[PDB]
């Protein structure tokens, strides 16, 4: 009785014939998706790379923040005692020092800032992959399952192994 | 550039920035550093300089007190070039350590605490603690026993009773003596008789130790001295041994460099989920997404898998769905497994993504309340299955850009329910025993047992009792006819199981496989496996660590068994590291892995030293090999050769890669590089080639190779180490060379250097024709072996090329030529770079493969020489059948070795391989006849091949 077969019956040259046409092609598609998962777990490393890059900043920046807590709080007994008894010369010091504190944290920020938009750009780039990997899929699969089809439609007409080897090489 | 600008944040709130050399050590900066505050505000408030610890942000992205401060600035490797003072006091022991584990394992402890899991917090805290107990125990305890924990005893697998004389000297004098000794002695006679040549009154034989110099060897126990590798090395190759005696004070002053610091089923409802939301998920707008859920054990289907209806495809999809299964909440067993998959379809198949999940938490409580589960993609094979159920269970790590199915399981009870106690268990277990005498049951059962199809597993599951009773090596087979959806089954069989006799090693292997999940079963397992002698423990350590990737909880049996050996032998814990270490780049593994990595570290300070010297050639080696890698494509190999050179020549370069014990093998020392003797070799990766040498020994080399995947080849080369072990426990010396290979990280890793050898395309291409030719190779062995050493050498070579032979038939590796198979001036015919195994490559089976050439050697030259031949050909057929009587231990190791993931070792065809080229489904007189038939037409395809050869 009645069995769904993809296969039309034409001959076994015919059927050959497709048989390497279909595997060069499943090959060839198993090439480009092995090409992406590169790419997918290259990213996946990056972004995780660049994920702890952005926490080492904050840190940095934590421990930045922390000496302007010492700087103000400290800075507080050795102004009172230096604007009385003369030395406002090194109450300037005290200061433009911090200031030039400050300025460099605005820098280290830039630079986090940079980061932050490299990941959203390499984020970006990952979902783009996975896309393109979830497009190619489908294709990869129908042309596993019709491959196989082809190969049992022919050992089934009873084709002998080394035929076939020359048509899946 | 060489100078860094380096911003320098003072306690008084002061802040100084200027240019410091990469190369200038702590010290020195400090120094810098205390010479320019001087010149600025509030210096007369700070302390002195060893009053502060700088402190610095790593490339792992923690705080690190930098305590040893003779460590270049381009070594400590700051994330930014910001250095902070502090207070050097507060616990600088502990605060030391916990940041060298960070650095060591590769990933930072913090990212451990970022997780906010108790399941990490409880592992990491009992761990820990009980790794902390075990080094400090060690401490405790004599030299004798610390001996045995560093440097573990290296016998051979064991008749000559030989006479050989032997070098012995001491510890400082420069003067040494040679004196005669038997290979029967044990070690105490050779010592109490070097004592006499000291005397000829000051010490005792007792407190001293036969150190092998060059090496990290030590020689003591009861064993003679026969059967110690570093004798018998000596003696199968006629050299004379080494030695140099150690006092036990001596050996204390190792122990003592270092310290470590201080220290319910009335729930009968059926089974249900809310499914609420998609994320972040990425596919083609004209299908429409289904998500397809279905409950496991082990790899078998509980029930029914249902599925949901098709939402159109978006990246934040909504179902709001109720999905009920076909089981109670009753029925559920321990290691119930939760397993969905994201597909895309066309309305009218695309596997996105999956996600595994456990029904019940690691504390024995029912999971309810919202998960959102971190999903994992799909990767499409031969065998497209619905589900996963195999597959991980910990999320994806990547929550930044990874797909999530957001769900929901449901509030069962008002109070919390736990999955029962062992107690409840053998109280339900015990009960409803029944249908003793039975007579034409035991000849079915027994029929069955001495080979499973389902008319079969309800007759093994009536007669449970005598399996039991009979046939106790069965306990994997009814585990599986054992129904894990119904409770009172499981139940009744837990209960046989705590009464279980103890398994063989051998049948307690099979029971780590992922078909056995329960925890009942595994340690069951682990208790047959603690029988295990450290020696034939090391040659299974790398399926026991690969095992772990389908273990469902943190803490559990196998970890806890590995680490108890690790921490009792020193180099079971460097192989372990090692293991763990080269995975901790895979996503799916890097937090298991990470947190066992941590609790070892923090029972083996003493090798935690060690692995950082380790671990800073290996940095090096990348960055050389990377820079070789982009001047190749550059210039011409010559002047790559001296412009590597001088890269090696640098202080950082030169004393990193100087002066560290050996990946491959940590009782060998590597002290200073010839950097004349290195170079690079001509491949795909160009990997390098760093030859040692050692003045107290001697010279060992390796090779850094960094691009392409090693796993394969050390599996290939554990396997062949193992045949040897088994060929020489049948008193089959095949004169093998199993050469170290170790991966050591991403797609990067070591490759022992076999001294004094050459490949057979080279050989060969001294005398070459250009269309005899041959006699080459035989020539070869005449300028190396001359005289009556010949008749050795060709020994070698018959014995080497039987076993490598069989070898490379049994585990199916084809693409054997020329210029992969390598002839040593021993004599000795050896293989590299198994790339591939098991028929791959186009998958069809390897026949065996004599060659001309080889025939021609072993002949000793003559065209017929049949009394040679049959030798050869009986060295091929004893070895053979070794293999076939441990053939399910080839069986079992290759089944967990599918865990690691290998294309080449990924489903029960590949293991089929094994079954069929060791003929396991044969008799051993039916396997040997058609052994000689492959032999045979492998001897006629022999000349086939050479006559074409022009
Ligand atoms: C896993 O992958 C590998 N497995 C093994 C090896 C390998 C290769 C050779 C060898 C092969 C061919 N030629 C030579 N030369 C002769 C020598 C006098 O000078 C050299 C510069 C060239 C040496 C020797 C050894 C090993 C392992 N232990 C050895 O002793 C290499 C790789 N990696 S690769 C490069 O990509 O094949
Ligand atoms: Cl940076």
């Amino acid at each position: 009785y009645q069995q769904d077969q993809v296969v039309k019956e034409d001959n076994i040259e015919a059927v050959g014939k497709k048989l390497h046409e279909y595997n060069t092609q499943f090959q060839e598609k198993s090439r480009e998706y092995d090409r992406l998962y590169e790419d997918y777990t290259r990213t996946s490393q990056e972004i995780q790379m660049k994920r702890t890059a952005i926490e080492a900043f904050n840190e940095t920046i934590k421990i930045f923040e922390e000496q302007c807590q010492t700087q103000e709080r400290y800075s507080k007994e050795y102004i009172e005692k230096f604007k009385r008894e003369g030395n406002e010369t090194e109450i300037q010091r005290i200061m433009h020092n911090y200031e030039k504190l400050k300025s460099r944290i605005s820098e280290i920020v830039d630079s986090r800032r940079r980061l932050e938009e490299d990941l959203k750009k390499q984020a970006a780039e990952y979902r783009e992959i996975d896309k393109r990997m979830n497009s190619i899929k489908p294709d990869l699969i129908q042309l596993r399952k019709t491959r196989d089809q082809y190969l049992m439609w022919l050992t089934q007409k009873g084709v002998r192994q080394k035929k076939l080897n020359e048509w899946l090489g | 550039n060489q100078s860094v600008v380096v911003d320098f944040l003072l306690p008084t709130g002061v802040y100084l920035n200027f240019p410091v050399s990469r190369n200038a050590n702590l010290s020195t900066i400090k120094q810098l550093l205390w010479h320019r505050a001087q010149y600025e505000p509030l210096f007369h408030m700070l302390s002195g300089p060893e009053a502060y610890v700088f402190t610095c942000i790593n490339q792992t992205a923690e705080q690190q007190e930098l305590e040893d401060e003779q460590r270049r600035l381009c070594d400590v490797q700051p994330f930014l070039p910001v250095l902070r003072l502090v207070a050097r006091e507060g616990d600088r022991v502990k605060k030391l350590i916990n940041s060298q584990i960070s650095l060591l394992i590769g990933k930072g402890l913090h990212e451990f605490d970022s997780l906010c899991d108790p399941e990490v917090n409880d592992f990491r805290a009992k761990m820990c603690q009980f790794c902390e107990e075990a080094a400090a125990r060690r401490q405790q305890l004599g030299w004798e026993a610390w001996l045995q924990y560093s440097f573990p005893l290296q016998l051979e697998p064991s008749l000559p009773n030989r006479a050989l004389l032997v070098n012995v000297k001491f510890e400082g004098s420069e003067e040494s003596f040679t004196f005669q000794v038997s290979t029967k002695d044990v070690p105490l006679a050779l010592m109490a008789c070097a004592l006499r040549k000291k005397a000829t009154l000051v010490e005792q034989p007792e407190d001293y130790t036969l150190q092998v110099n060059g090496r990290h060897e030590y020689l003591y126990g009861s064993y003679p001295l026969c059967q110690f590798q570093y004798i018998c090395s000596c003696l199968h190759s006629g050299l004379t041994p080494h030695l140099t005696m150690v006092h036990s004070s001596s050996i204390l002053a190792m122990r003592d460099e270092q310290s470590n610091p201080a220290p319910l089923w009335s729930l009968e409802q059926p089974f249900r989920i809310e499914l609420i939301q998609g994320s972040k998920v990425n596919a083609d707008e004209r299908m429409k997404l289904v998500v397809q859920a279905g409950l496991f054990h082990g790899n078998e289907m509980l029930c029914k898998t249902v599925s949901s209806s098709e939402v159109s495809v978006c990246s934040e999809p909504v179902w709001k769905q109720r999905l009920e299964f076909d089981i109670n909440i009753c029925d559920l067993p321990r290691m119930a497994r939760l397993c969905f998959a994201l597909y895309a379809v066309i309305e009218k198949d695309c596997p996105i993504a999956w996600a595994n999940l456990m029904l019940f938490d690691y504390k024995d409580q029912l999971k309810t309340g919202e998960r959102c589960l971190y999903m994992w993609p799909s990767v499409p094979d031969e065998k497209g299955e619905l589900l996963n159920p195999t597959g991980t269970v910990r999320s994806n790590p990547n929550t930044d850009s990874a797909a999530a199915l957001l769900i929901c399981l449901p509030e069962v009870a008002p109070h919390p329910v736990y999955y029962p106690a062992l107690e409840k268990i053998l109280e339900l277990g015990r009960h409803s025993e029944c249908v003793h005498v039975t007579e034409e049951e035991q000849l079915q059962l027994r029929e069955i047992l001495e080979r499973l199809y389902e008319h079969e597993k309800d007759l093994v599951w009536k007669l449970r009792h005598e399996v039991q009773e009979h046939f106790p090596e069965a306990l994997a087979r009814l585990l599986l006819v054992t129904k894990w959806n119904k409770h009172e089954d499981v139940a009744q069989m837990l209960y046989l199981l705590c009464s279980w006799p103890e398994l063989p090693v051998l049948s307690a292997l099979e029971l780590l496989d992922f078909s056995f999940p329960d925890c009942h079963v595994g340690s069951f397992a682990i208790k047959s496996l603690r029988k295990l002698t450290d020696d034939e423990l090391f040659q299974y350590l790398l399926q026991l660590v690969q095992v772990l990737k389908y273990e469902s909880y943190l803490d559990c049996e196998l970890t806890k068994f590995l680490l108890d050996r690790a921490l009792a032998n020193r180099k079971i814990g460097h192989f372990l590291f090692w293991h763990l270490r080269s995975e901790m780049h895979v996503p799916s593994v890097a937090l298991r892995f990470g947190l066992i990595l941590e609790a070892y570290c923090r029972g083996s300070t003493h090798h935690m030293k060690v692995l950082m010297k380790q671990g800073e050639a290996l940095s090096k080696l990348k960055a050389l090999n990377d820079f070789v890698k982009l001047s190749s494509q550059k210039t011409p190999k010559p002047q790559t050769k001296e412009l590597m050179h001088l890269c090696m020549r640098q202080e950082a370069y030169l004393e990193a890669l100087s002066h560290l014990q050996s990946p491959l093998d940590p009782s060998t020392l590597l002290a200073e590089v010839c950097v004349e003797q290195c170079t690079f070799m001509d491949s795909k990766m160009k990997p390098l080639w760093i030859m040692y040498s050692n003045e107290e020994a001697g010279s060992v080399g390796i090779i850094f190779k960094n691009g392409d995947d090693l796993r394969q080849d050390m599996l290939t080369l554990q396997m062949i180490q193992l045949m040897d072990v088994l060929w020489k426990q049948e008193g089959l010396d095949l004169r093998m060379t199993p050469y170290g290979c170790l991966p050591t990280g991403d797609r990067t890793g070591l490759i022992e250097v076999v001294l004094r050898s050459d490949t057979i395309a080279n050989i060969q291409l001294n005398k070459s024709n250009m269309a005899f030719n041959k006699d080459a190779l035989l020539n070869w062995l005449k300028s190396k072996n001359p005289g009556e050493a010949l008749d050795r050498a060709i020994e070698e070579f018959t014995l080497s090329c039987a076993g490598y032979c069989v070898a490379t038939y049994v585990l199916g590796i084809g693409d054997r030529h020329s210029d992969n198979i390598m002839i040593r001036e021993s004599g000795q015919l050896f293989h590299i770079d198994f790339g591939h195994f098991l028929g791959n490559f186009n998958r069809e089976r390897v026949p065996f493969i004599l060659t001309y050439d080889f025939v021609h050697v072993i002949q000793q030259g003559k065209t017929n020489n049949s009394e040679k031949f049959e030798r050869f050909r009986g060295y091929c057929e004893r070895a053979y059948t070794i293999l076939r009587r441990h053939g399910l231990l080839f069986l079992h190791l290759f089944a967990l070795m599918r865990a690691a993931g290998l294309p080449e070792l990924s489903c029960s065809k590949d293991i089929q391989y094994l079954k069929d080229s060791l003929a396991l489904g044969k008799t051993e007189e039916e396997a040997l006849k058609h052994f000689r038939v492959k032999f045979n037409e492998a001897l006629r395809e022999s000349w086939k091949t050479k006559v074409n050869w022009l």
